[PDB]
């Protein structure tokens, strides 16, 4: 039972782009990703796609 | 015979309520943001396309060119 | 005959689509006795609009005949998939 504490660091490297998708929206996100992965905190075009 | 005003009233109300009132009646689940986006985008895209189709047919400059047998058939059909 | 269930399945889809299209088309010809306006009219056309109605009735009958063949095709193809 080690405390196992995960502590946030001054994030300062480029983080990955995580878009939550489901059974419906995943396909639309992929055809967007096919062109490229959006900038961190970029406006996701998929909800309009 | 048709007027233009009435089509506009009926379809503008139809698509308006969908894009305007629709978002008011949405579940609180994780898809709420997606459902609202779709409701509005759909109503705007569909309404605009139709509105173009109907407006483009106002104040026509010319009518159709029909074949003689076609012209006859219509005379005794409509 | 088996013929392969992949091809019998295709026949079922073609047969179902055909029956739907042929019935609907035959109705349209019978109602507007029309947009298609291709019933193969005579060149010696007289002042008898009833002649055009009669032509469409013939076209409609032919449409239902074709549908009947698709109904028979769907039946056969159906049993092939069930047996395969």
């Amino acid at each position: 039972t080690v405390p196992s504490i995960l502590n946030r660091m001054q994030t300062n490297q480029t983080p990955p782009t995580y878009n939550k998708t489901n059974k419906f929206t995943h396909g639309f996100q992929n055809i967007v990703d096919a062109y490229g992965i959006g900038t961190y905190r970029e406006i996701n075009p998929a909800p309009y796609t | 015979a048709h007027s233009f005003a009435l089509p506009v009233i009926i379809f503008t109300t139809f698509w308006g309520l969908i894009g305007i009132a629709g978002p008011w009646f949405v579940p609180k689940g994780p898809n709420r943001g997606v459902i609202i986006t779709m409701l509005v985008a759909t109503a705007v895209c569909c309404y605009l396309f139709w509105l173009i189709a109907i407006l483009a047919q106002l104040n026509p400059l010319f009518g159709p060119q029909l074949k003689n047998e076609t012209i006859w058939y219509v005379r005794f059909l409509w | 005959l088996c013929c392969g269930p992949k091809l019998a399945a295709c026949g079922i889809v073609l047969s179902a689509w055909g029956v739907i299209m042929l019935i609907m088309l035959g109705i349209f010809f019978n109602v507007h006795s029309l947009i298609e306006d291709v019933p193969f009219t005579e060149k010696d056309f007289e002042n008898g609009p009833q002649n055009i109605y009669n032509l469409y009735e013939q076209v409609s009958y032919n449409c239902f005949i074709a549908a009947g063949l698709y109904l028979l095709l769907g039946g056969f193809s159906f049993c092939q998939v069930r047996l395969n």
